[PDB]
């Protein structure tokens, strides 16, 4: 019957495509030195939601473990599981992880969004350098480029460090922070200009909204206390390094938004959002977080790639029923070797049960003509 | 019967306890291998080591002698562990086949000491599958029932003679004096002389 | 960070192996003419558990759709989803489907069983012939043989039709059926002999348990009322046909048990259980079902193959940190092309972030000697 | 069929007794100025377990609210619900609450203990004075005395402040605290004397175990650092005030144990445990819990534990003779029903029979017609 | 401190009222020869749900016994527990039981329904006679009348025997029964007339819905096959007997609905629903049920009486703080005796801790004037 | 090892099983009682024997560490034999599971306390008699339990009743009849039926 909103079958060629994408992309990440981990769909909430935002807790379906009586959750995000795994196996040095798995959300994220994304991603633990953030961009764009997509990925760079340092230096109240984050999120430039004229370093908070996009000149527009702050200068330098690397190395159109606080609230520095064409929900979400242990990574919904990737039309082959049943044992063996050869080459060959047995989307018949088996387009 | 009922394990515990008892004025009137003693206040029960905590916690015995191994496995919430007697010393350890390597699955542990096993591997951040054994455990790894066993180890001779070797040290084991909570409150006058003689005997 | 009993991470090389197995086996089934479908982890219970036994209902975790207030379930089994999909897309003709997906069970099935198997399987819909049951055996053994395992698959054949016809003909109560299914499941022959002496056709129910294994002579041991039943004679004939096919075609040791009713109670005929070595829980479960459409199929936990499959040792390459940083831009570009070539060949190459950046299980260094980059075993 | 361990039917006269006890004791508390509240069996865990020990969290069965998908619990303790209620309704002044309700525990507390106690209790919020702790003792002993029990309540006074101040002043580690609490709990005096000889203020920790019972002289036995601590001197003074009040006002045998840290870990000061005869599990548990600040003290008891120690007068179970009643005219029937109504008002259990065989359980009297008159007749 | 929907505190005077009602009503039932039983909140599902409808199973929260690993339930209904108790203690003769206890429902029953009713009820076991059904009505109305409520109880009589005999005689399918029960529940007369024109004895099923209210003439409207069924004629006669008894004895407005099957599906005969004023959810639910043992009884949510019952205003007394503290020991003892006397008479007396200690809803002060303590309205 | 592993209990079970084995072509190559060995070879090089505590036989068999074993219905009922096949009643080591109390002492009026090895059997029996009991797990000798008032009754295995009478106890209720049974691992029965069938027939022949 009917399925729940944001829950869909992936059927037939879409299912084949998804399976190929999942596998190609996982192998790419493995060859870039990322260790594949496959953590379970369910854990105890103690481990699954250990240091989680209320948004991640609310996106996680809860169930009761009938062995212990304790609460478990269906994972809504794998990154926290990589954190648990890294804590046990990773050590103090640099560690790389990749993953592909189903995750479930209680509610859809955007208008008619999926609640069952196939989350695929990479994490680097144990490196402070912006170099780790640059390696992930390299890996991601290596993957995107291999898909030979028609659509183009627009990347949006943010940095939460910038606003957080301004909030600390200007000694903003708990509520004043909330009012600025709301005004930033709705790009209300007029009502921001009013609020900012009464706030300490208020001109700096207005500068973020008006001139944040122009990262080349942003530092030279900030107040002296801000302009000298090491964590702000580093932050703006990290954005310039990534922006440059993305344009030069990867021919990627980058836009900067230092007022972006959208994504999982465990983000602690640089943030990247990859948008495909003019789609409202980003395909790729990534940025810095904390295991203290340094961490940066990205995730994407493989299922969002389906509509933008194509595979070669498949060869769907039906062996003629009557001809096959007319064969001696030695002649049957000879055909099966030929059929095995075709399957190895990726041909979809159906050995029929009846004269009417018809594979869906038939392209070719394997027919016997002059003591020989050949493909024949229908 | 109005006096003290003492629960004793047969074997190693019994032989090493007789001297402590003799010094407390309690000699058994025959060899067990319900018993009156030379002190007509005290009588003795000869039990399987695993049943001593049970008899004591339920007040069928007023106090008893059991190894920390049996007490840890059973849970000693409902009794008082008054004295480390420092007798019948041994260790709880994990043990496996000599030189055999760890498999890639969740480790399968075969042991009497199921709760001790879970506790230890929990504390080492390891998850294990545990199989309860009542009898001799040295056979379990040799026919691949478990990967490791948890058992009591003194010299290690029983392990080596069966092609096993001790891996991890879980904790130290000594026989302890346990007392029923009610017996400690109501019969302290009868107990205190024997507790002091036991306290004195360990010097 | 302890996990619930029957829930384990699949990590590192095991995760790589699982990913390869999932993909090889899925592609095999696709090339045999099975349509890949990827149904969601969650549906409404109305569709997910439509015509399900108490056993399947009890294994399914329940969760609340906060959009409608209605009950959903985390699937414990994909076969019912293939049924839903086939009902809409399949038509009246023959249809083949394959699937690979995570499923969750509330309780483990056997001693130390998983609650998170990676269920992979095939279904044939729309063919009554035992020929469809024979194709699936052929496809399954094609798959098992391709894995080059040391371990060997013992097949157990059953047939639920036999007991169900005896239950109808002897007009058994609801509770008498339960007591016989309990006794059959522990093959308690003594306590069964007692119960059977008071039941109508009771000797026939005892015959199943004592002499079910000897399928060649089973019919000649049943009551005249039973022997006259066409559905019982067909059932015993189907077992003989499959037993013969498995021994002749595949050199497979087959054991018969006509009292096997421990598989999912949506089974309506022949049942197959594949055991790997001496493991208590079967690797493969299959049989006929009918939730007015003919259907037969099998499922296996891919994760149970891990301990019995091996891959070639991987090549894990680290580029020398100091040498790479000594390169000009043109020299760096030249290396990245060489590194890209290695990854395409399946080499796992780490571009290092620091002098200490060490990949796990390092096999080779890519080192610069006399203006040239070559592999060196460590 | 069979019931789960620690789950029992309360049947027949035990059920009647339990119902009378629940009601008498609730009315007593109401007349002492405690407001009756009846909070539900189930809340969201957010409110039910708000500031709870891991022991209270582990004793609480969890269930899923199918309207929201959120976690709920079957209450294992009502006190946290009184806290929620007080937070909304109580205001800043003094507020008194009483309650009687079923609570469920996941595990039993004692050997063959109940998992389904009928928890009855009182809480005073908004008073710092030891006077509030003294009022609760007065209310409790008012209740205990009204039951006319043969068994006697032994009260054990503790104070968590004493050990917690010694732990802070001697700057004990997290693990050293655990080893001392384990040794205290098993009264291992020998192994404690050894551990204490190497600890800072170690003699004070040994003094608690050896000489804690003698509260009159405890202060004069403690180190100068300890004796100077106001929170320790207050604590020992609170024990002396309550000990005195209990002996003088209520003729109660009090024992002091300053090593008792065994109740729900939300306790923040004075603790009382009422033991009935020589029973291991206390009937009454109470103490301070300033901490949601708002000051709070109260007690709870399992009403079901009173059953074995309380008696009611044997009941009058009356059966009207079937044959005689059916021989009556309408006016004669009406006359009997008025007499039967009178008996029921007086608490007689009268069965108007459906058949000649209709027999009430434990029949004491027949209402019989003899010389055109209806009288009770012992069987 | 928000609560789940259908969960409410009963606070202060409402809690006092509820406690008085629970006790008055329990004592009434005890004096009418009903044995008080207090079964636990939790049992194993094996006993709690032994022979239960899907509706009772769905209303029961499940929890895990950590001692055995087995499923338990929080009772949603006490009647099944009385059945278990009666089976062991009741014997073959007549047995009466009463109970008051909290029960928990997973979902609310109707528009803004409680999930935590205080279920109070009576059961008669071991009597076939309609006389037992008449005694319970007499006991119930004795209880309702004792409450001196302004609101009035409307009684709805049904009989499940009527529909169940028609279902057996017309040999209805499992699904046809479901479609009729759904249509009956919303009295959809048009869509029922359509369904009924194709069903065997379909006109009889339509007659129930259209002319069920007119019980005097219902028999004369049924098919000859139906009219000759003794169990149907008895059923319609039992409704007439109870309708008459309720109007004559109790001056009660009775409405009949022979299509009311919305109570718990363990009902085997007569069903009673008591509605208070125009409230959608009935206050009282009752009917016949079966073990080979006759049983009839009723239950009510005591909490639903609160809004319709009143108690005498309470006397809330505060002793003057300053005066009491000015007393010698002998004078204090003298006051406490006077205070004890007041409490015995049901006065609510607060011995104050401070000068500001104010009981809620204070009515009187106990004040010292000329070495004497007297009450004074404030 | 590719053949059958037979799990045997030491003592009564072992001595009464040797004749059935001998007839099936399986002789032990020495006397276990005077050996520090737990794996024993036999004259049939396909079959080997494990000497276990009686309570461990179902465990070894259900996990496939042994392919088949001999254990009393008492141990099988207590353990739960859901994961093995009880193929044969061997009619050896016959006794009964019974309740037992102090001689001539009557049942007290309070909640019955049962002290026993057979905790699950105890709960099952008293459930079926509509009686609610407190059960205390005992590993060792149970005859002591009623004499020091640990339990009101015990559940134990009884043959003549001599061990009860000698300790001042007496048998009360008959729970069920006990005999040693041949149990088989479910997988071993399917995979190694060719090796088993000859020995099962020789056991079937030895009894009838
Ligand atoms: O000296 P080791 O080789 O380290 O072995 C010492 C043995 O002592 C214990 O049993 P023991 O026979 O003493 O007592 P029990 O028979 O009551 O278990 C334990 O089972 C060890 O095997
Ligand atoms: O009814 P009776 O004739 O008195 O014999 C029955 C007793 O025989 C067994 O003793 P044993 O210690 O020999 O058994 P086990 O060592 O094999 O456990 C068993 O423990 C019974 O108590
Ligand atoms: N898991 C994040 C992306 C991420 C991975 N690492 C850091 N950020 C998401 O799904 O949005
Ligand atoms: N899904 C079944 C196997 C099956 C597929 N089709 C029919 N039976 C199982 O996992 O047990
Ligand atoms: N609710 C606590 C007693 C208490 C009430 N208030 C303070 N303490 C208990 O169950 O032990
Ligand atoms: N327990 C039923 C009413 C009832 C009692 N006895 C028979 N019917 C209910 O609450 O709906």
């Amino acid at each position: 019957g009917m399925l729940p909103d944001g829950v869909a079958d992936v059927l037939f060629e879409d299912a084949h495509k998804q399976e190929v994408l999942r596998h190609q992309l996982t192998q790419q990440l493995i060859t870039h030195g990322y260790q594949l981990v496959s953590p379970p769909m369910i854990e105890f909430t103690e481990s699954l939601l250990s240091g989680a935002s209320e948004d991640l807790k609310r996106q996680t379906f809860k169930i009761i473990d009938q062995l212990t009586g304790r609460l478990m959750g269906i994972r809504a995000d794998i990154t926290p599981q990589i954190l648990r795994i890294d804590a046990h196996h990773g050590g103090d040095g640099i560690a790389r992880y990749c993953y592909a798995g189903d995750v479930i959300h209680t509610l859809p994220s955007g208008l008619f969004g999926s609640r069952t994304p196939l989350q695929l991603g990479a994490e680097i633990f144990g490196c402070e350098s912006i170099a780790a953030d640059i390696e992930l961009i390299d890996v991601l764009f290596s993957m995107i480029n291999s898909l030979d997509m028609s659509a183009v990925l627009h990347v949006d760079l943010g940095h939460v460090t910038i606003f957080k340092r301004l909030a600390e230096l200007a000694a903003l109240s708990a509520s004043d922070t909330e009012q600025l984050m709301q005004l930033y999120a709705n790009k209300n430039l007029p009502e921001l200009k009013q609020v900012c004229q009464v706030l300490p370093m208020g001109s700096d908070f207005y500068t973020l909204a008006r001139f944040g996009h122009d990262i080349a000149n942003l530092l030279g527009r900030l107040s002296e206390n801000a302009q000298q702050d090491t964590k702000i200068v580093t932050a703006i330098d990290e954005l310039q390094r990534l922006k440059a690397h993305l344009q030069v190395q990867w021919q990627c159109a980058v836009s900067i938004d230092v007022t972006e606080l959208s994504g999982y609230h465990y983000h602690t520095g640089i943030v990247f959002n990859g948008y495909i064409n003019s789609e409202t929900q980003p395909l790729v979400r990534g940025g810095r977080f904390d295991g203290p242990r340094q961490a940066t990574g990205f995730s994407m919904d493989v299922s969002r790639l389906l509509a933008h990737t194509q595979l070669d039309a498949p060869f769907i082959v039906l062996i003629d029923y009557d001809a096959f049943n007319n064969l001696d044992s030695a002649q049957r063996q000879l055909l099966l070797q030929q059929v095995a050869s075709l399957r190895q080459q990726g041909y979809r060959v159906t050995m029929p049960l009846t004269a009417e047995d018809m594979p869906v989307g038939l392209t070719h018949r394997l027919s016997l003509a002059d003591n020989q088996w050949r493909l024949h387009a229908v | 019967f109005l006096g003290l009922t003492l629960a004793l394990s047969k074997g190693r515990i019994l032989e090493e306890t007789m001297p402590l008892l003799r010094a407390a004025g309690v000699e058994l009137l025959e060899d067990p291998e319900i018993f009156p003693t030379s002190n007509p206040n005290v009588r003795v029960l000869i039990l399987r080591a695993s049943d001593v905590p049970t008899y004591v916690e339920h007040g069928a015995a007023d106090f008893g002698v059991a190894g920390k191994d049996v007490l840890l496995e059973h849970g000693a919430n409902h009794v008082y562990e008054l004295l480390d007697l420092k007798i019948a010393q041994c260790k709880l350890m994990t043990a496996g086949v000599k030189d055999a390597p760890l498999p890639n699955r969740r480790l399968r542990i075969a042991t009497k000491y199921v709760n001790v096993a879970r506790a230890y591997f929990a504390s080492q951040g390891q998850q294990v599958d545990v199989i309860k054994l009542y009898g001799s455990m040295e056979l379990a790894p040799l026919v691949g029932l478990g990967d490791l066993i948890v058992d009591v180890v003194d010299t290690g001779n029983t392990l080596r003679a069966n092609g096993l070797e001790a891996r991890d040290h879980i904790c130290d084991v000594s026989s302890r004096l346990i007392v029923n909570q009610v017996s400690y409150k109501r019969k302290f006058a009868l107990l205190e002389p024997i507790l002091d003689s036991f306290k004195n005997s360990i010097n």
